[PDB]
RNA sequence: UCGAAUUUGGGUAUAGGGGCGAAAGACUAAUCGAACCAUCUAGUAGCUGGUUCCUGCCGAAGUUUCCCUCAGGAUAGCAGAAGCUCGUAUCAGUUUUAUGAGGUAAAGCGAAUGAUUAGAGGUUCCGGGGUCACCUUGACCUAUUCUCAAACUUUAAAUAUGUAAGAAGUCCUUGUUACUUAAUUGAACGUGGACAUUUGAAUGAAGAGCUUUUAGUGGGCCAUUUUUGGUAAGCAGAACUGGCGAUGCGGGAUGAACCGAACGUAGAGUUAAGGUGCCGGAAUACACGCUCAUCAGACACCACAAAAGGUGUUAGU
RNA sequence: GUGAUUUCUGCCCAGUGCUCUGAAUGUCAAAGUGAAGAAAUUCAACCAAGCGCGGGUAAACGGCGGGAGUAACUAUGACUC
RNA sequence: GAAGACAUUGUCAGGUGGGGAGUUUGGCUGGGGCGGCACAUCUGUUAAACGAUAACGCAGAUGUCCUAAGGGGGGCUCAUGGAGAACAGAAAUCUCCAGUAGAACAAAAGGGUAAAAGCCCCCUUGAUUUUGAUUUUCAGUGUGAAUACAAACCAUGAAAGUGUGGCCUAUCGAUCCUUUAGUCCCUCGGAAUUUGAGGCUAGAGGUGCCAGAAAAGUUACCACAGGGAUAACUGGCUUGUGGCAGUCAAGCGUUCAUAGCGACAUUGCUUUUUGAUUCUUCGAUGUCGGCUCUUCCUAUCAUACCGAAGCAGAAUUCGGUAA
RNA sequence: GGUUGCGGCCAUAUCUACCAGAAAGCACCGUUUCCCGUCCGAUCAACUGUAGUUAAGCUGGUAAGAGCCUGACCGAGUAGUGUAGUGGGUGACCAUACGCGAAACUCAGGUGCUGCAAUCU
RNA sequence: AGCGCCGUGACGCAGUGGAAGCGCGCAGGGCUCAUAACCCUGAUGUCCUCGGAUCGAAACCGAGCGGCGCUACCA
RNA sequence: AGCGCCGUGACGCAGUAGGAAGCGCGCAGGGCUCAUAACCCUGAUGUCCUCGGAUCGAAACCGAGCGGCGCUACCA
RNA sequence: AAAAAUGAUUAA
């Protein structure tokens, strides 16, 4: 899929709350982030004797990800989460579509 | 190796043609319709004789296919080629299936039963029912116990009951020979392949001059 | 495996009418539902918003809410061992008033013209409706009319 | 059932081999090839063009 | 061993034991539904005819 | 086998996931693919078996959804109990009237889509093997003709199915509003007034509504009809209804389910289904015919019969 | 491991295993080192053995292919692909 | 005498470690296993004209794809045929006529659509914010999907109007944990500041056994609880397959359908084969054959008496009564 | 009654061939400076209503016309079907009783009706 | 009985939805007295059939044909 | 015993989904050679095993026979 | 010290 770096869209800014131009990124997740108090908890859990304490998840039937967007107001940089649908391919402002265009082959 | 016909004699599933869900069957026994002299006109044979069924059942395209040999011999010899028009009325449209089971000892260790019994396609058949006409005989008057022993003969090649039925219309039309010979004294009545073209009060009128000419006169 | 859509086994009752397809007529547009009015539910299948399940096919209900394009309508539909009130947002494409309701508004209209005539004179106006009663006594006359008439019929092959 | 299995590696040319129940799933890559159009080579290094 | 799948055999005994029962309904039913527009029409409404029909009786 | 890898006494050593084994998972005190004794320990069991007095009243389920769920649970239903608010109703496994909805049965194919038999007449700049604008395998068109469809259809039943048949109604004024209208227009809700005892079809109503809480059940099976797979099945799987299970009684000799009819303890009468030669209660009744079998026949479920044939005999075309 | 004597014990080290090097590099723990921070801490470099890479080894575990043409009767195929 | 701050020993850290330990090794299923997915779903049919409806029924499809293939508006009309135009021909572009859709609308199938939902063009982001109500599956739970409003902010158009993703019917995911966004809010409990951590509202990371354990085999050395809810022997139903009989008569039999045969078809019977089923038996009915011994059946090989023959005789063949 | 503007039902309105059309209306029609749009003033834009024509559109008629609409004790109470019997038949199936009831077929008619507003030999 | 795989130039075989390639074989010329070797040059394919989806299939789908196989266990 | 197959010159092989047969060896005759062999050309050679059926027409489809090939053939 | 195989039968 195929979405545009700029879009225009409501801010819930308390300075908008209208439309506004929004640039667009793709959602990263983060670093899993250490002292966070369930991965003190797992590492408490698994000192010791006892073998592997937590499930350990085996059975990947998914091979795609829903993509979220990150929106960023240009006038107060508010940020808003979109999500869309499961696709392989994902690509942001590039390559617009020609309509009567030959095949490339 | 076929199996008997008393297991596909009754037409106990709906109809189960050659379609584009089924499209594997295989070609039906009976290739031949139309027997004698196919190309007669309407007035050569004024006389007709049918082997109507007299069960709800179902005809295998292989008894189609020897019930028309016999009949066809036999007329065939008799009273020669030129002198009938035989048509068989029934065409093998609906198709059987068999589950095919292996038939040796020792069977036991692949046989699976029951499960996924949904056969493939075996044979066809045409389905009939009470007061069907099967075949269809068209000749003179004078040639009518040929053609009336001949589907005697064709009788015995079909399961249950049949009767032949000596027909009041001429040959293979619809209507009665006196209202035909009314219709033949008129302009209504025009040759055709075999069969003919009536004239009606109906249509353009223009239409109506130029086909059968010689009436309005 | 087995398959249950939404609009699973509609595939006759979703057609449009032989020789009746294309537009809706602006006469559908043009009627006006009030709340308390009676309604008959018929999808029409070339528009696809508001369209009702397959089950409110044929059913009649009662409008409760009216909106800019659509009524709410109410339907007792059978869920086990009793009615369950059910509240649809439907298009007045897919949607006629019932005409039996008609008949009993204009009904009570001529009833109550009825027991206004009778009021002043002819009382008793005997409003309710009656079934078909048995019929009355009467003379046949037979003066031009002589009875004529034979037996049954013998048995002919017709074939 | 099991199933033995002996491939050979698309990129080093090694034979790997493994074994598995019949019913247990396992991961096939998306393997894909591309045409491309051979120009200069240098320090090895084969300098390629797309369609485009 | 396999046993049976299904069957609607006895339901609508058994829904009848109890009869089938319409809903029951009531004068003034629920606002549940109805544009929000009207019950906030509705509301002022009746309070004014409330406040009327005080007046009037005192 | 019998002079040695011999046989054997006594002493001694090796102890249980340990020993010992010229190896058999052998042996380790009648115990060995992990001894024996005691304790944890009345270990756990969705599994088998059992579960102790009487009478009275009411009275089932084998189905829904979810579950490492399929011999089990939860959930809803079916059942009981306690009742509570009222006192003939906001009712009904029913009909009528009115009004919808449906795409099965049937039908149809010289109507669409597919399938399909046979000729006829025209179209070769549409290729016909043929000689200078032709009968002579084709393909197309037109008018016909034979036969078809669970996943075709113009048409289209029967049965089943929704709703309405008023007082929470109808009509007339004029009140509310921040909604609506160009508007003192509507929308919805109202004040006041009018409608009489047929308050707006029929029949019935055994009291009508309402609530809490809890049992068992969650293997089903049979019959008529519809119906899928299968050659079929006392086979496997669905639909509606009635049954059996849970149920005796009369009849079908016998039999879970068929027919009749459902049950407190008795008396009398009358019947059902089925019967009335004798077993066996009850006409070896009456009447008109048919049948003679050197394998007659003799009551539905049901304990089978076919294609085919006969100057037997009877009736008939 | 094999199993008296006799006579033999062919080919295969790609896989699994076993074994032997290098420091030219990849992976790379705890401690130690450096840097940012107010500090908890974060980041980076260094980083043993093993692994990885590369040799050896079958009286280690083991393994030990298909198809086609071709001779002056055919048939087969010494030969050839 | 050797050896020496090295070894050793202690603690922590990485590797190796079936030698040993503990545990697991899905379900449905005409028994189980192998196969398959009928395990979450969608179209048509089965399905018996409301709705619901089973099978390892039938024919298919889903784990995607799309900044346009979403939203609005405008203009135009498609498949196909006929007649024409240099190269150009059956298929290149152009023109006219006919053309109810016989085209196209991402992708199965069904439905829907013609001044459009198709094709081309101009703008655009409503594929947005806040929640509630509703429909389907349904326990009237969740999840998925969808419908109609409300309050905002917008897009498009002259405007009515339409737009809360894809013309409709499928295209997907709890708790715990991690992570991001929002409010810049609440808490760290002796009092503050700053890091750090924890909360509240809303997304993502995934459970396809799709209401969602973290999971390899073998056992003929085997064990226990059970099950005739379920297989393997007998019996029962069925009779495809096996075996036997009939009807017809193309043809064979020099001549001649039927002395004897008898194709193509077709009607049966039997239970001595093999299957199908799963009703009886799993707190056990001893499971092949042979040997021994009795009896029964007839569908008769021989023997008795017969009829027929392409029966001179002989020898045969068909048939009746007959076990 | 004709015509136009907007329509309602959406073929009794459609389709094929031909004929006719006072008056008005509609239409064809003439032009490109302007607004606007195209490969192309052909469609669309604008101007004139003048220069011309009913040739075409449109409206009506004609047709043993096609289609479509309505009806018939035409087929036919046929096909189908609900209920019932210890009905018949070996069975497939069939009849009867109390009920409902088609579609093809044949024949006959018909071929737009109408609302508001303006105008008219 | 159920299931899987293969079919390409004369032969053995590759093959990326944009018309097919390696090795031999074959053909032409040369060298040799001649053949082979050698040198210089060319050519050879409804991709098993018949339909379908796609603008376009050797590949995908449906059938049909011909070969190769696998399961075949507890009784 | 069943279920599939196959049979084409003197010898092998090709048909194909019906409109009468191709190729290679062998034979004979030619061309080359002193004459041969090899080589080349040409010709002959198949009543498609027999019989029967359906068809306008069968080597191709159907049945029988004959011959050969391949697979299958209690049970605990 | 590069490579270099073959040549049908009979006929003083
Ligand atoms: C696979 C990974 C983890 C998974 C989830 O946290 C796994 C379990 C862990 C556990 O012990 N208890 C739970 O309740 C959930 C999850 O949410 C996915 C999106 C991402
Ligand atoms: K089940
Ligand atoms: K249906
Ligand atoms: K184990
Ligand atoms: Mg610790
Ligand atoms: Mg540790
Ligand atoms: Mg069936
Ligand atoms: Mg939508
Ligand atoms: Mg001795
Ligand atoms: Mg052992
Ligand atoms: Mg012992
Ligand atoms: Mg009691
Ligand atoms: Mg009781
Ligand atoms: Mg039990
Ligand atoms: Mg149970
Ligand atoms: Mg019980
Ligand atoms: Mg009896
Ligand atoms: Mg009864
Ligand atoms: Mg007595
Ligand atoms: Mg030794
Ligand atoms: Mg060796
Ligand atoms: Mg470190
Ligand atoms: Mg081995
Ligand atoms: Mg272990
Ligand atoms: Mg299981
Ligand atoms: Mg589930
Ligand atoms: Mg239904
Ligand atoms: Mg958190
Ligand atoms: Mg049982
Ligand atoms: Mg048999
Ligand atoms: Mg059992
Ligand atoms: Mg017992
Ligand atoms: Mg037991
Ligand atoms: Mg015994
Ligand atoms: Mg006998
Ligand atoms: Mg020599
Ligand atoms: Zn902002």
């Amino acid at each position: 899929v195929n979405v545009p770096k700029t879009r225009k869209t409501y801010c819930k800014g308390k300075t908008c709350r209208k439309h506004t131009q929004h640039k667009v990124t793709q959602y990263k997740a983060g670093k899993a982030s250490l002292f966070a108090q369930g991965k003190r908890r797992y590492d408490r859990k698994q000192s010791g004797f006892g073998g592997q304490t937590k499930p350990v998840f085996h059975k990947k039937a998914k091979t795609t990800k829903k993509v979220v967007l990150r929106l960023e107001c240009v006038k107060c940089k508010t940020r808003a989460q979109l999500t869309l649908k499961r696709c392989k391919h994902f690509e942001l402002g590039g390559e617009k579509k020609q309509k009567g265009q030959a095949l490339q082959f | 190796a076929r199996r008997p016909a008393r297991c596909y004699r009754y037409q106990k599933n709906k109809p189960y043609p050659k379609s584009r869900y089924n499209r594997a069957v295989p070609d039906s026994k009976i290739r031949i319709y139309d027997l004698g002299k196919k190309k007669a006109t309407v007035d050569e044979f004024p006389l007709c004789v049918h082997l109507v069924s007299n069960e709800l059942e179902q005809l295998s395209s292989e008894a189609l296919e020897a019930a028309r040999i016999c009949a066809n011999k036999y007329m065939t010899t008799v009273s020669g080629r030129d002198a009938f028009h035989l048509r068989v009325r029934v065409h093998p449209f609906h198709v059987l299936r068999i589950n095919k089971m292996l038939s040796c000892a020792g069977a036991d260790r692949l046989q699976q039963g029951m499960r996924g019994a949904w056969g493939k396609p075996h044979g066809l058949a045409a389905r009939v029912d009470i007061g069907q006409i099967i075949f269809s005989v068209r000749t003179k008057d004078s040639n009518k116990d040929v053609v009336v022993e001949g589907l005697r003969r064709a009788r015995y090649k079909f399961p249950g009951q049949q009767k032949i039925i000596l027909s009041k219309k001429w040959g293979f039309t619809n209507l009665d020979r006196p209202e035909y010979l009314k219709k033949r004294e008129a302009g209504e009545v025009k040759d055709d392949g075999a069969f003919v073209k009536f004239l009606s009060k109906k249509g353009s009128l223009e239409n109506n001059i130029r086909e059968f000419p010689e009436y309005f006169a | 495996g087995k398959s249950h859509g939404y609009r699973s086994r509609t595939r006759y009752m979703f057609q449009r009418d032989f020789r009746k397809h294309g537009a809706v007529h602006l006469s559908t547009y043009l009627k006006v539902y009030k709340v308390g009015d009676i309604v008959d539910i018929k999808a029409n299948g070339s528009i696809q918003k508001g369209m009702p399940h397959k089950f409110y096919q044929g059913k009649t209900g009662v409008v409760y809410n009216v909106t800019k394009s659509s009524v709410g309508v109410i339907i007792n539909k059978m869920v086990g061992n009793r009615y369950l009130e059910k509240r649809l947002n439907l298009r007045v494409e897919h949607i006629k008033h019932s005409k039996c309701r008609q008949e009993f508004l204009e009904r009570v209209k001529a009833n109550a013209a009825k027991r206004a005539e009778a009021k002043a004179q002819g009382v008793a106006v005997q409003l309710k409706r009656q079934p078909a009663q048995p019929r009355e006594s009467r003379i046949v006359s037979t003066e031009g009319n002589v009875p004529q008439t034979l037996a049954p019929v013998p048995y002919e092959t017709f074939i | 059932a099991k199933v033995h299995l002996v491939a050979i590696d698309i990129f080093t040319g090694k034979k790997l081999e493994d074994l598995s129940p019949s019913t247990h799933n396992m991961e096939v890559p998306v393997v894909k090839r591309n045409e491309y159009q051979l120009l200069d080579i240098d320090d090895g290094f084969l300098s390629l063009m797309n369609m485009d | 061993a396999k046993s049976k799948n299904h069957t609607a055999h006895n339901q609508t005994r058994k829904a009848h034991r109890n009869g089938i029962k319409k809903p029951k309904t009531y004068k003034y039913p629920s606002l549940k539904g109805v544009d929000p527009k009207f019950r906030r029409n509705h509301k002022h409404a009746l309070h004014g005819t409330a406040k009327a029909l005080a007046a009037a009786k005192k």
